[PDB]
DNA sequence: TCACAGGATGTATATATCTGACACGTGCCTGGAGACTAGGGAGTAATCCCCTTGGCGGTTAAAACGCGGGGGACAGCGCGTACGTGCGTTTAAGCGGTGCTAGAGCTGTCTACGACCAATTGAGGACATGCCCGGGCATGTT
DNA sequence: AACATGCCCGGGCATGTCCTCAATTGGTCGTAGACAGCTCTAGCACCGCTTAAACGCACGTACGCGCTGTCCCCCGCGTTTTAACCGCCAAGGGGATTACTCCCTAGTCTCCAGGCACGTGTCAGATATATACATCCTGTGA
């Protein structure tokens, strides 16, 4: 696989932000957006899969991403915990 | 059939205590599992830390009533420390 | 033998006191544990509990719904300042925000 | 080396109610001399005075003797002759009456004598008796102990009993007493210390 | 024609994204971001959908709650548009 | 006479305190501060002087942390000068 | 007693903002500064009185503010912990 | 009368082996005696929850090398790892 | 003994805190070694950095500050350490360029 | 050198009810001579005038004489002979009745006698008793002291009693007293000085 | 007793760059021996092993020897022969190679020699010097010191210097160096305050 | 008694550039021995270690030799010999070397010798002279005072000059120096004392 | 800037279908409760030491207040680019099965590991015991 | 009366040994994990059709950025006042430690209900689709 953070679209990133109640945008958040999105994805992952590793299997499951997210200060509703 | 335990039930039965005529969707539900779990294991880990701070062995109402202070703000904390004495008042009368 | 009365029902509460007793005295937090610790805590836990169904039923209402969505409870926590507190942090599924828009965005 | 014996040190007033006393010096750091009643003990410097006062009921016959002897107070060190370690055995401290070897010395009288015993090995000093002066109630003898109880080949901070012995022209037992004694060089330090920890 | 004034769309569609709570990324871009990244720490890897979903709405809540910030940051600035400078302002401020 | 062109000495200000380490609040007023809030909670409390040397640390730290975000909002709104409302952004950004 | 706000002084706000690295200080921030240290007094002694209550004692030691801050999220070293 | 537990003779050994001329201050021996405290109680509650999340009995090397990667940054771990391994590799031995 | 892992920190007072603290109900022995040398590398590199920074302030002796910049001038244990406040432990000079004078 | 025995030096008033009694000197600091009633002690300059008085209730027979000697108060040292220290001893201040080594000498007596005992080699010296003259109720005796309390090799600091014995033809025993003496260099500041110790 | 003569100190490398050197032993409880370099002194036991390393920047001839000899640092003390105290003189701990009396002994080695000095009454001992084995830049000899810096009758309390010196077989100089030496109960201990008061 | 001459007080550095030197010790109240180069005195407290340093530009010939002596400075005493005080003069305290009356001692050297001199009846010690090591500029001669300054019929409070000659294996004068010397209790606080009245 | 009309979007109302939830029933599987016994923990009281709180005096620092000038902040105006909105076209996703393998989850059996208990030695700090110098008094000269 | 000068005890430090606690060593017993096997679910991959979203381009206005001007606010410096800081002392309270006694919790064994899982149907709810009405936004007119 390359180059799916280009997946993250500039309407999502529209759309993400207008949630957020941003009005108004000029074009470097795009880019900018998908470097912080993937950092904390990132980060994530590796925690998620690192406790994957220890109990020794090959499947992230939704308590690995929540145990990863939570250390961070994210506890997660609504996948179990 | 293995067996989970979940809150399920008596978030089901809080609610018709509350409002008798509604119900609860299926990811509704699982969050006020974790919700549960999340208060839990916090009211659990701070109580275990002030009996580890103090050097002693037992776990009690003390530690849990201690505990709920630190967590709950202070209005929150007031009524669930109410609740909390009676249950027990009553269990101990009962 | 003596038939069976459940120490929820001793102590009124709907939570179960027996399973809080197992998820406090094992499962690595304690050494010992007493037995008004589990009823105590079931109270608390049956509260605050109560609170957030009695905030999100009333959301519910308000959207002329019956069921409690993921949304009602989002609305519920945050429109409530201090569970807005309690569950400062915490991320719930489809959750949606609350309508807050910045008045320096509004037209004038 | 050891002795063959261990000499008694039980007490025993005798036909003529032999005891013994000692001054109320203080506490002072550095105190010459100073004796305890709780613990029945002396506590001095080496070779300074140390005075023993000898009380009796009536008084003993003439030509009447008092020697002095020391003793290990552990059980396990008893067979052992207490004497001077080495290094003090050396010295050239003599005052031209007591031997090299000897623990206990008596300044001021001119009449003393030291015995090296040949049966038992041990080692002691012998004054004529003498009575109280009109008025008073006691005989002072005033000993120096030749060695810290510390000295190391000697005593080897292993404490001691001094055994006082009244005894008739031909060394015959009249009374016996004892005490146990400390050779320091803060008694005053120390007799506080044990003093205070008779409490605990 | 009709045609609307520049800037006033964001409004309606500001009411609209945050009364709806559906996910505001498609499925798939995400799904592979997610195996892209993970590949570079162990090929192989695979997934519950469960878990795809939970990092996708762990996501969108960070950005969400990141642009929040970000929208602050530009009106203390008195400013109308966000910029990368407010993203890297209200991150630096959370200690990120 | 001489005196400054304003701001050299802030900025030897700025070098001095953040070179040395000792308080920069006053030993014993703080101490008096830290009486007249706990007797609101309990009367007759008792303070060791370690617990109020870590109170002091605690606060200092708290707002020297605070005025570097502080800082930060101001030369983002390009400005020299600070004000309450970068206070109350900085703040609000870290949740409090 | 009373009014020891007022004890944190002008000048040692400023010092403080020194630190921060602050060039200018407006009038202002003075007030600004001591509701925020006394929001943050509030809620520090307040947690650690709870801790001394608990252990029923009269005197608060480096070990209930301690953990009182740790719990806020910050962790204070030296003084014991 | 009372002892306290401290890393005091430790820590003093360890600047020895990275700076044999340098003595310590005891604030700084206190700093110290707290750091050490601080990621001794983070391991030891990360292994504690790996244990609990797979339902095992035992806390081992395994549990505090998963930690000990959740903990540190990504090259304080690689080298915390390989000081473990030896030091488990050689006490095994020994 | 410590002197078995070559380890200069003491082994089971680590065991015997993992065996408190109510962890876990269990240890395995390779567990407190373990963490005994975690422990012992991560001290090893704070007076590392610490003795050179009181090298730089041309001091003989480490002080709480010189332990406050040891740990700011390497961003990993910044990160590790990034909610921890320091006994006299001062600050970084940092001055932002917008403010020095032009 | 030591002695084979130790004086008395119990009070004894004797048939004739006899005591002791001292000027009412002053205590300025070029005074030569002073007594203390309150600590039992005379303050003195070396070689000057030392006024004793000798009381009685009835007046002895004739031939009766009075003799003085020092010992040392303190007990280990009074097997000690009190005498003049090497300088003193050595130097040419001799008034040809008294010899160089003696402590105590009385002056303006021809008829004084001084003893170096072959027995218990005491020195000592003495005098025939005569009555009051017209005006006392007393017999005064001047003495001379001829070495300082402190002279080394000598008293060395330590306090001495003058013993003071009335005796018939053959030398027994008829009364005595005692009084502590301090020789010094300004016997009205030393005097002051214990006096005022006597509340601390 | 005392000595007809001094020792020289003074560091000499030679024509083969002598040099000493020590192992790189801890300061815990119980170690046996331990060098400082900031001091340029030995802390051991009694009687436990202690190496000394001996080092060279080219090999000495055969033939040649190494030699041990301690004196005190102070310069008054100097004159004075080191030795055994009294109490280990006598007790029994010889090895059949090393007199009673000496201080120094050195350990695993059969061609081992002691001197009493004929014309300065000084205690050394003498080995054979060896090149290093292979793979060893220096060659080690083992000592002991047969008596703690504190005995009394002996170092009592004063510090010694070892002086070690290189010599041919005639005894002529080749090289020699020197270091301090505490013999003491905890060695530990006492490095460790001496490092640390060279801070205050 | 009165000698018929006194020696010679001129410094003299001859053919080998000779001088004395002392150690820079402080000024603690009862420190052993110090210094003053103000007043060219030495204070010392009595018998204790007196390290005098020995000078010279060019190594002096075998069997050279190094003496002492002791004269009063002020004019009115010069023609007294000084000795030991009476006291002090009978007391025990020989070395084993030194004649009872000599006030100057050389402690640790074997091969000092001292001389009455028949002819000036002055007193004196010598021993041989001894090189430095050659990174070393000096010798160390350690003398000994066995009186006070103050001493009674001896130096009675008279300030003495210690003269220091070297002299060749006939006795022929290669160098002379000389310095004054107080023997006193507390040499800190005298050496403080006469320093502070160079000021008044 | 203010009011009215047209266009577009949002909200409200009505109808139909499918899924989810709820309710009910049945069955299954521990889990919890009930009862009894044994050991430790916690609670209470007495004693001892350290720390905190409170008080007093002196000296300097810090804080507070005032005045003058410069710099910054805030407001207003002008010009250009960027972004927004709309339209058309293209691409991918979403949705809905179809097919196969790997892993996950669970169960069974045996070995190792960990815990628990007793006896012997070393680590670590506290205590045991002696010498120096300083403080200050003791004793003499001018 | 002030200074001259010697001597003894105290504070503190120097240096050897003891007591308490952990490690080491060894043995015994039970549980958990490891290892192996089996069964089913979920995941992954593939294909087709339909719609939505996304992408690119075109056209216009709003916002951003820069520059300029005026006033206010802060800094800098000096002087005066107030409190802090430092040093030392006194008394009481609280905390800590030790010993003893009773209650509480844990552990063990047995029985019944609670909870969970699975299945079915209905109702309700929600979702999806269509229509009507109101509000908001933009342009036109004065």
């Amino acid at each position: 696989l390359r180059d799916n953070i280009q997946g993250i679209t500039k309407p999502a990133i529209r759309r993400l932000a207008r949630r957020g109640g941003v009005k108004r945008i000029s074009g470097l958040i795009y880019e900018e957006t998908r470097g912080v999105l993937k950092v904390f994805l990132e980060n994530v992952i590796r925690d998620a899969v690192t406790y994957t590793e220890h109990a020794k299997r090959k499947t992230v499951t939704a308590m690995d991403v929540v145990y990863a997210l939570k250390r961070q200060g994210r506890t997660l509703y609504g996948f179990g915990g | 059939r293995s067996r989970k335990e979940s809150y399920s039930i008596y978030v089901y039965k809080v609610l018709k205590q509350v409002h008798p005529d509604t119900g609860i969707s299926s990811k509704a539900m699982g969050i006020m599992n974790s919700f549960v779990n999340d208060i839990f294991e916090r009211i659990a880990g701070e109580a275990s830390r002030l009996a580890h701070y103090n050097k002693r062995s037992t776990i009690t109402s003390r530690e849990i009533q201690t505990a709920v202070r630190l967590l709950l703000p202070g209005e929150l904390a007031k009524h669930a420390v109410s609740e909390g004495t009676k249950a027990v008042t009553k269990y101990t009368s009962a | 033998r003596a038939k069976a009365k459940t120490r929820s029902s001793r102590a009124g509460l709907q939570f179960p006191v027996g399973r809080v007793h197992r998820l406090l005295r094992k499962g690595n937090y304690s050494e010992r544990v007493g037995a008004g610790a589990p009823v105590y805590l079931a109270a608390v836990l049956e509260y605050l509990t109560a609170e957030i169904l009695e905030l999100a039923g009333n959301a519910a209402r308000d959207n002329k719904k019956t069921r409690i969505i993921p949304r009602h409870l989002q609305l519920a926590i945050r429109n409530d300042e201090e569970l807005n507190k309690l569950l400062g942090r915490v991320t719930i599924a489809q959750g949606g925000v609350l309508p807050n828009i910045q008045a320096v965005l509004l037209p004038k | 080396p050891l002795s063959s014996s261990v000499p008694s040190q039980k007490t025993y007033q005798g036909s003529y109610g032999f005891r013994l006393g000692f001054l109320h010096s203080g506490t002072a750091k550095s105190v010459t001399c100073t004796y305890s009643p709780a613990l029945n003990k002396m506590f001095c410097q080496l070779a300074k005075t140390c005075p023993v006062q000898l009380w009796v009921d009536s008084t003993p016959p003439p030509g009447t003797r008092v020697r002095a002897m020391a003793i290990y107070k552990q059980s396990q060190h008893m067979t052992e002759v207490v004497r001077r370690c080495p290094h003090h055995e050396r010295c050239s401290d003599s005052d031209g009456l007591a031997p090299p070897q000897h623990l206990i010395r008596v300044e001021g009288n001119l009449r003393v004598e030291y015995l090296d015993d040949r049966n038992t090995f041990r080692h002691s000093v012998v004054v004529p008796y003498e009575p109280p002066e009109v008025g008073s109630d006691c005989t002072t003898i005033h000993y120096n102990y030749m060695c810290n109880s510390s000295c190391m080949g000697g005593m080897n901070r292993r404490p001691i009993l001094t055994i006082i012995t009244l005894e008739d022209s031909s060394g015959n037992l009249l009374g016996r007493n004892s005490f146990e004694v400390r050779v320091c060089a803060c008694p005053g330090r120390d007799r506080r210390t044990e003093e205070e920890n008779l409490r605990k | 024609p009709h045609r609307y004034r520049p800037g006033t769309v964001a409004l309606r569609e500001i009411r609209r994204y945050q009364k709806s709570t559906e996910l505001l990324i498609r499925k798939l871009p995400f799904q592979r971001l997610v195996r892209e990244i993970a590949q570079d720490f162990k090929t192989d890897l695979r997934f519950q959908s469960s878990a795809v979903m939970a990092l996708q709405e762990a996501c969108e809540a960070y950005l969400v709650g990141l642009f929040e910030d970000t929208n602050l940051c530009a009106i203390h600035a008195k400013r109308v548009t966000i910029m990368p400078k407010d993203i890297q302002l209200a991150r630096r401020i959370r200690g990120e």
